[PDB]
């Protein structure tokens, strides 16, 4: 999850950038969506 | 699972792990051939892992079975997460035993206040790196429709409910998606989404399984 209060699904997903992540999830600094 | 406890090996025998090279979502076994998960957990070539406790160590009770069919609800919306349910058919039937067992579907919807069991291999911290080896568990109550809708203005559909604690601290989190919310021995929810994990006023949001019993039975009957 980011700080915008958007819909962030609770899937575990490796990422490099926000567009790798579902819904309003962002790619956190550890390289996982949240 | 944040703020939870270690379940104990195979104490949640209907819990499965969905694996695509790594664990990414949970699921619930509902008969020897079918698993219920979240629509947003769809991938091609899923491997279902049953009888798991430590997902990173072969402990001897696992069954690894490839998905032959992964059927997303026809009305699933990937922006709103409305209709966030998927059925996975196993390529071969799981061998049912004490450590690999099905969970019953509901015959009606559970009321607010009902206590449930939520489980998975999701992050055990709300943020950062804390992805567990063994299955974690949380007891949490279904929250009122009004509490849920006030917590998430305009974001809650008829196919979603909130469970957890408005004070925060205890919640499902990334990696728990698709897994079970079980209340009084029935599968009432599927881990779906939230704003963060375990934050005050932001309880977890779950797919309302009771709305899909007809669809589940029809899909199983025709596939
Ligand atoms: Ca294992």
């Amino acid at each position: 999850s980011g700080s915008d209060g958007g819909v962030c699904p609770k899937i575990l997903k490796k990422c490099r950038r926000d567009s790798d992540c579902p819904g309003a999830c962002i790619c956190r600094g550890n390289g996982y969506c949240g | 699972i944040v703020g939870g406890y270690t379940c104990g090996a195979n104490t949640v025998p209907y819990q499965v792990s969905l694996n695509s090279g790594y664990h990414f979502c949970g699921g619930s076994l509902i008969n020897s051939q079918w698993v219920v998960s979240a629509a947003h957990c769809y991938k091609s070539g899923i491997q279902v892992r049953l009888g798991e406790d430590n997902i990173n160590v072969v402990e001897g009770n696992e069954q690894f079975i490839s998905a032959s069919k992964s059927i997303v609800h026809p009305s699933y919306n990937s922006n709103t997460l409305n209709n966030d349910i998927m059925l996975i058919k196993l390529k071969s039937a799981a061998s049912l035993n004490s450590r690999v067992a099905s969970i019953s579907l509901p015959t009606s919807c559970a009321s607010a206040g009902t206590q449930c069991l939520i489980s998975g291999w999701g992050n055990t911290k709300s943020s950062g790196t804390s992805y567990p080896d063994v299955l974690k568990c949380l007891k949490a109550p279904i929250l009122s429709d009004s509490s849920c809708k006030s917590a998430y203005p305009g974001q809650i559909t008829s196919n979603m409910f909130c469970a957890g604690y408005l004070e925060g601290g205890k919640d499902s989190c990334q990696g728990d998606s698709g897994g079970p919310v079980v209340c009084s021995g029935k599968l009432q929810g599927i881990v779906s989404w939230g704003s963060g994990c375990a934050q005050k006023n932001k309880p977890g949001v779950y797919t309302k399984v009771c709305n899909y019993v007809s669809w589940i039975k029809q899909t199983i009957a025709s596939n």
